[PDB]
This record gives C-alpha cells, sequence and structure tokens, in this order.
RNA sequence: ACGUCCGUCGUGAAGAGGGAAACAACCCAGACCGCAGCUAAGGUCCCAAAGUCAUGGUUAAGUGGGAAACGAUGUGGGAAG
RNA sequence: UAUCGACGGCGGUGUUUGGCACCUCGAUGUCGGCUCAUCACAUCCUGGGGCUGAAGUAGGUCCCAAGGGUAUGGCUGUUC
RNA sequence: CUAAAUGCGGAGAGAUAAGUGCUGAAAGCAUCUAAGCACGAAACUUGCCCCGAGAUGAGUUCUCCCGAAGGAACGUUGAAG
C-alpha cells in the first residue's frame, strides 16, 4: 500500500491545541475492490506496463519485484473498483481506509489542478501583469509584444502566448494529516490540495519530512 | 616478422588474440587482433604477417612497442615524480583536492582514473605509480593542467604549479 | 458479387509457418506478408481483418549472400535531423535476432493502408521446435 | 546577355518514332494497314526487356561530378638528374 | 602581419546603379503605416576560445556559434 | 466575474563541434590520427506539463454475450453546453 486515494470534498479547518489554527481540506477516503495492480517500467523515459497482478499470480509479482530493486519501476496503479491500493490486491482487493489510515503523519498528495477554454497570457501560465501606468493604459493582462523584430511577423514558438488548458499534475510534499473524520470515512489534510472538488487525489508517505 | 626476446624475469603466455605478460611488479593482459598471427616461442615472441602493405607495417610498429611496454611495466614499472611550487601562499596538495592555490578560496580537483596510487608525502615531492601507462600519464598531466591559470593571466608571474620532475 | 463471412476471420483463425532455417532471406520477404490480406482463400474482400499469424523458427542461422556485407545499411531512428544517425551494420544487429526478419515483412504497409495491425500477427524469434512452444494450437509444416 | 544586327546551313514551323530523368530546334532517325523477323539510339543489379558478363588498373570520396580564378606530400601511374 | 594597411593581382554575391531589351503587354488596386503568420543570415550579445600597444579593471580586434534573447521611445507623413 | 490581488512554474542525467590531451604509425625520431581512445558547448536529447488509438508495430484489462445479454427512445434537472 504505497498510498491511498480519496475525492476532494471541500475546505474546512480544525483548531488544535498543539501547533495553531490552520485551514484543512476534507477528502473522502473510503470501500475499494482492487482486482489487479498495473506496474510501469521506466524504459529510458517512456512509461510502459511491465505486467499485471491478478487475484493470484506469482509470475507477475516476481517481475514487479527486482525491477523495483533495479529502481526501474515507475508509478503504480491497479485496476480498481472505486480507488487504488497496492498490497491490498494480494489479500482480496476488498479494503477500507481504516485499514491503511495514521493522523499527525506526513503525506505527499498529488493531483491534476482544475475545461476553461482559452485564457489570457496572465490568467494563463501565471504571466505577471502591466504594473505602473501600464495598467492605467488599460493594458492589464497582455504581453504587449507578441515577439521581437516585427519582421518576421512571426512569434517564436518559445515566446509564450495564449492557448488552451484545463480538462496539470502537481505533487505537494509535507502535508500533515490532521485527522480522519466526517459523515463518511474521510481525511483531513493541512492546508490546500491541488484539483477541484470531486477530483481524484492520491496519498503517499512523505518521502522526506 | 620481428622477433622480440623476453627477459629472464618475464613469462609470457598467449591464447588466441590474448597475450598475458607475467613478472614481479604484476600482470598485464592485452588483445592484438589484426591480419597477423602473434605467437610465443620458448625464448621469443614473434610477430609476422604475410603481406607487407603499409598498413601492415603500421600495426607492426605499434605491436612491438606495446609488447615492449608491457615488459618494462612488469620488471620496472611506471612511476612519475612531481613537485609542487608556490611563491606566496603555500598550495596544500592532499590525496583528495589541492587547496589555497594562489590564494583562491575554492579548491581545484580532478577525479583519479583507474586504480593507481598517488601517495603524497608532506613535502615538495609526490609520486603517482600504477600498472597502466595511459592512466599514470593522464592523471599526472591533469594535475598540472588544473594548475594552469584559467583566467587570462600569463605565466612567469604565476610560478605556482606542480610540474613533473621525471617522466 | 458480395460474399463475406460473419465478423471477422478470427474464430477458427488459420495460421501458417515456414522454415526460416536455411535459405535466401530475400524470398522470405514475399510470402508470410502475403498470408495476411488475401492469404489466398475465398474470404477476402477487402476491409476487415485477415492477418493470419505466422511463426519464425530460427532467425540466427539465416545466412545472407556471400558477397553483400557492410554494403547495405539501415537508418533507424526518429526526431530532429542532423543529429543521431544510428547507422549500424546488418551482421552487427545480428546480436539478436528479434528485430531483423520483422524489419522486413514490415516495410509493406504501405502507409495505413491496413498494415500497422499487421505485425503482432507473426512472432519473430530465434530458436527451433521448442520456440513454437508459445502459442498453442494444432500443427503443420510448409 | 534566353543582346541587337548580317552571312552559310540544318532544323522549329508538317519529324512522328528513340535516347537524353522530365524538355520546340542536342544525338539517332524520318510513318499506309495488319503480320513475322532483325536492328538503330540507348540500355543489360532491381523498378524495366537484356550479363549483378570477361581481362586489367585506379579511386573511397558515396567522390557518383555548377562548381570557378586559386590552392593541394589525399592517393595512384610514368619519365628524367 | 595587436591594430591600420596603399600599389597591383585574383574572385564571390547580385541588395545598388548602368546595359540589353529575350519575356509579359487580351490590365495580378498605389506609397507609408497598422494588424497577423512563416522563413533566412554577412551574430550586435549571451556561451566557449585566439591576439593585444593583454598588470588589474575596463576595452580593441578576430574565431566557432544563431539556441534564446536581439525588444523602445520624443519632433517630422516623411523613407537620410 | 474579474484586477492595480493571490498561490505555483527545478535540479539533474546523457551526447558532439571548436578546442585540450592520451596511445601511436606511415618517415625505426617526432606527431591529438591516419585505425583506436580520454574529455569537451546556454544549444541538442531527456526530464516536466498538455494533446493523443485513425499512434497504420492502428493498444490494454475484466466481465457479459450469439434468442435473449445488452442497448437506443422518455421524464425531472445541471458541478454541462
Amino acid at each position: 500500500m504505497i498510498g491511498l486515494v480519496g475525492k476532494k470534498v471541500g475546505m474546512t479547518r480544525i483548531f488544535t491545541e498543539d501547533g495553531v489554527s490552520i485551514p484543512v481540506t476534507v477528502i473522502e477516503v473510503e470501500a475499494n475492490r482492487v482486482t489487479q495492480v498495473k506496474d510501469l517500467a521506466n524504459d529510458g523515459y517512456r512509461a510502459i506496463q511491465v505486467t499485471t497482478g491478478a487475484k493470484k499470480a506469482n509470475r507477475v509479482t516476481k517481475p514487479e519485484a527486482g525491477h523495483f530493486a533495479k529502481a526501474g519501476v515507475e508509478a503504480g496503479r491497479g485496476l480498481w473498483e472505486f480507488r487504488l491500493a497496492e498490497g491490498e490486491e494480494f489479500t482480496v482487493g476488498q479494503s477500507i481506509s481504516v485499514e491503511l489510515f495514521a493522523d499527525v503523519k506526513k503525506v505527499d498528495v498529488t493531483g491534476t489542478s482544475k475545461g476553461k477554454g482559452f485564457a489570457g497570457t496572465v490568467k494563463r501560465w501565471n504571466f505577471r501583469t502591466q504594473d505602473a501606468t501600464h495598467g492605467n493604459s488599460l493594458s492589464h493582462r497582455v504581453p504587449g509584444s507578441i515577439g521581437q523584430n516585427q519582421t518576421p511577423g512571426k512569434v517564436f514558438k518559445g515566446k509564450k502566448m495564449a492557448g488552451q488548458m484545463g480538462n496539470e499534475r502537481v505533487t505537494v510534499q509535507s502535508l500533515d494529516v490532521v485527522r480522519v473524520d466526517a459523515e463518511r470515512n474521510l481525511l483531513l489534510v493541512k492546508g490546500a490540495v491541488p484539483g477541484a472538488t470531486g477530483s481524484d487525489l492520491i496519498v503517499k508517505p512523505a518521502v522526506k519530512a | 616478422k620481428a622477433p622480440v626476446v623476453v627477459p629472464a624475469g618475464v613469462d609470457v603466455k598467449i591464447n588466441g588474440q590474448v597475450i598475458t605478460i607475467k613478472g614481479k611488479n604484476g600482470e598485464l593482459t592485452r588483445t592484438l587482433n589484426d591480419a597477423v598471427e602473434v605467437k610465443h616461442a620458448d625464448n621469443t615472441l614473434t610477430f609476422g604477417p604475410r603481406d607487407g602493405y603499409a598498413d601492415g607495417w603500421a600495426q607492426a610498429g605499434t605491436a612491438r612497442a606495446l609488447l615492449n611496454s608491457m615488459v618494462i611495466g612488469v620488471t620496472e614499472g611506471f612511476t612519475k615524480k612531481l613537485q609542487l611550487v608556490g611563491v606566496g601562499y603555500r598550495a596544500a596538495v592532499k590525496g583528495n583536492v589541492i587547496n589555497l592555490s594562489l590564494g583562491f578560496s575554492h579548491p581545484v580537483d580532478h577525479q583519479l582514473p583507474a586504480g593507481i596510487t598517488a601517495e603524497c608525502p608532506t613535502q615538495t615531492e609526490i609520486v603517482l605509480k600504477g600498472a597502466d601507462k595511459q592512466v599514470i600519464g593522464q592523471v599526472a598531466a591533469d594535475l598540472r593542467a588544473y594548475r594552469r591559470p584559467e583566467p587570462y593571466k600569463g605565466k612567469g608571474v604565476r610560478y605556482a604549479d606542480e610540474v613533473v620532475r621525471t617522466k | 458479387m458480395k460474399t463475406f463471412t460473419a465478423k471477422p476471420e478470427t474464430v477458427k483463425r488459420d495460421w501458417y509457418v515456414v522454415d526460416a532455417t536455411g535459405k535466401t532471406l530475400g524470398r522470405l520477404a514475399t510470402e508470410l506478408a502475403r498470408r495476411l490480406r488475401g492469404k489466398h482463400k475465398a474470404e477476402y474482400t477487402p476491409h476487415v481483418d485477415t492477418g493470419d499469424y505466422i511463426i519464425v523458427l530460427n532467425a540466427d542461422k539465416v545466412a545472407v549472400t556471400g558477397n553483400k556485407r557492410t554494403d547495405k545499411v539501415y537508418y533507424h531512428h526518429t526526431g530532429h535531423i542532423g543529429g543521431i544517425k544510428q547507422a549500424t551494420f546488418e551482421e552487427m544487429i545480428a546480436r539478436r535476432p528479434e528485430r531483423v526478419i520483422e524489419i522486413a515483412v514490415k516495410g509493406m504497409l504501405p502507409k495505413g493502408p491496413l498494415g500497422r495491425a499487421m505485425f503482432r500477427k507473426l512472432k519473430v524469434y530465434a530458436g527451433n521446435e521448442h520456440n513454437h512452444a508459445a502459442q498453442q494450437p494444432q500443427v503443420l509444416d510448409i
């Protein structure tokens, strides 16, 4: 069980004696039924599924191992009914969050940040903005220069512009686990978590805390 | 064909394209594969192709040179004596990295290739000995190379440099 | 005019082999690759699958002509130009054989044109009898 | 100067056919229909019909020839003091 | 011979001008600007180097290299 | 919803040129080369983000299914358009 996964519910907060008041993001972490686990290998730098472990297959778990010893194994995802899990497959695949999750423990939560169509350079890849009177010239979120040397009237592919997005993966580290509570088996993560509500976020023991 | 007599303190055995020389200092195995057949006679190693083409003489001059090199490197060995000098700030040369070169705060170093010993006694002389020749020559050359003024400052004014005393 | 069997051609799926062992590599390019679309049966048309998976015995002993060596070269790679050539010798890539008698019977797609699909059919590999061990159905011998 | 302006001649214009990768005037060559045969030009590894022909030698650059004035112990052959 | 560099000689480009006039002459809206897209380099730097009349610093000149960056304004419609 | 608002946007690894060297001949010396070899550029490849089975080596997995499994039509609303 390299980690668990839940669905973002929203953002709340819990004032704890130790530490100090800090917003907490509620995440629904519940019953799953992992039938198999797909393992990827790092051939150069292009993910490829080595093998898949079923309810009973020592011929695939063996390759999974060793490859891990070779450190060539990539991210691990397994055919699941609801959400993922690792060593959970070997048992029966049926498990609850209570089995994997403790509080006050550090965890790395990654996820795809929240279709928005085309956006302006600024609202887009964080481009700053026309500070100074530049803003007064109502030219707020515009680079003002598509590219140097009008000739070519071309914009260097580099010279970042506007485009499409939405519909970026980010793995924030050191996310303390406040507690596991709510109407349903959920999780309280300190601070905020990438992605919108309902989005699928994964948990993983902090690589370095 | 160029017969090469072998010293009394040298024993060479060949199996195919592989030639192994044995002695006191150590052993060195080398591979010589070309349009020629190198064989070892009880008292002499023979090298003699069938054709006398230019390219054939080229591989003949190097082969004999390489063999003779494997002989000396087993009876005598390869060692280079180097000495450090510095007018002003003493350059501390350690088995790891040299420090305080000309007064620079950052140390200048170079990775020691292969497996040779560069024992440096706390004085002016240091020694770099090994079994491989291309290795003992590279490390010795690089040690002086880094002592070469990187900035656009000519020599003469900057004496500090660890040159090789004997080859 | 119209005579097509139910979808597709996989049930009771045919299959054929050859003796990659000894003989010209040229006249091995043809055949095999003609066992696919229009194997030579009254079940062609052409728009659905046919690819009749073939098998290769040993691809290591397969010797070429006694004249052409570092004469023919294959350019394998993709991406930017004027960078990596990756021009190796035939009897150099012989370290295999896995990617050889499949590099051929591979050049005829011609360009999607249904041919991508055509590849996983055959299974090139060096060996012999205990090589056809994989894939387990009845038996022939051309 | 795919320039003007003359002269001789052959052609473009009524030259088809064939070669030259494609091509008005470059090379061969000049036609009724149908049929058989042999050649011209050109070509004979494959696409493409025909030798992946024979003896000998040179080049390694893939040179496969804009490519110049100019330069060149890259390399081969020959002669002379 | 760092750098500058005559006389003379030999060339490349074809952006200028001149020439010819072979082509078009059975009509493809002007100049400048603006807006927007792609390509090139005879690199002004950044990067790695050579020389210096190179102490250092700051420069001058030259080589490889264009990957990116090479981008703006005041007067004038004005291109010097 | 927006902005003169706010949070986020690496490092590292690999390979040649100029060039610096090693071993080493043709010219038994010498020589970075001619065979071989150690290093060596912001750029290049990769990392990372986004799209993507019409990614023509045209994908993978599980289950259901060949007279009944499954599926389309409708109604009430949108974290949708």
